[PDB]
């Protein structure tokens, strides 16, 4: 009676990851507070462990779990009563479980953006990307992208890393940023040509990737393993990116 | 790359 996992499948090695993968949604005003902010989560699982393992995931802070949707293995009441996830996990790879982060704590905002951008047949457009809660974790795979409002024609920038393209069809500026370096912060900067004859300045959409942070704070306690009296290797990693994250300018 | 539990 464990409906989802088989016995006696045997690996030559017993390993067991967990990826805990977290999304920022921010709107970030041309002041640089937060207008908006929230937190979503994933834990994925990666079980390669011989056998029928059972296996307990407890955390330091699990207050900051709310609105969790369970994988079926896990023991709901073990949940509820000591706050540790307790399964028998299936073979392979599943979504452990996904979650919201609890609004006791303000969002951390990894990333900031100083604009100066004025919309004359002719503006300026200048950002420069830095980190700014990021534990100095790198910022990699930066994307900014920037629909234009229909009055911008064309425009002549340079990023001092990277790439962009701009659309004049569509009027989307994109720029393939990369990761941010200490000594040389990414920015791109020129002038836009105007069709002569502009209310807010454009929203800057930012895409990012940051190894080795859960920008909740969300930390593992212990993976305990019973059952079985191998001894498995067992890893946890934790990544944030950006869900829909825009700072206004 | 995964700190070891």
């Amino acid at each position: 009676f464990i409906p989802w996992r088989r016995a006696g499948v045997k690996y030559t090695n017993n390993e067991a990851y967990f990826d805990v993968v977290e999304e920022i949604d921010a709107i970030i005003d041309k002041s640089g507070s937060t207008v908006f902010a929230e937190i979503q989560g994933v834990i994925d699982a990666c079980i390669k462990l011989s056998g029928m393992p059972d296996l307990s995931l407890s955390f330091m802070n699990p207050r900051l779990l709310d609105d969790v949707s369970f994988h079926p293995c896990i023991r709901f009441k073990r949940w509820e009563s000591e706050r540790v996830l307790s399964f028998i996990p299936p073979d392979g790879n599943f979504r452990l479980i996904s979650y919201r982060v609890s609004s006791q704590n303000l969002v951390a905002i990894p990333v900031y953006v100083k604009h100066n951008i004025s919309f004359s047949s002719c503006g300026r457009f200048d950002i420069t990307i830095g980190p700014k809660q990021n534990m100095g974790k790198t910022i990699e795979g930066i994307t900014v992208t920037v629909h234009m409002p229909k009055v911008v024609l064309n425009m002549n920038l340079t990023p001092t890393q990277g790439s962009y393209t701009f659309d004049p069809v569509t009027k989307v500026l994109a720029w393939d940023v990369g990761k941010i370096t200490p000594q040389k912060l990414p920015s791109l900067k020129g002038l836009v040509n105007l069709q002569s004859g502009p209310e807010e300045n454009p929203n800057l959409n930012i895409q990012f990737k940051i190894q080795q942070l859960a920008i909740s704070g969300l930390k593992v306690n212990r993976l305990d393993m019973y059952g079985e009296k191998y001894k498995p290797f067992k890893g946890v990693k934790y990544i944030t990116k950006a869900g829909k994250f825009q700072v206004r300018t | 790359d995964y700190q070891r539990l």
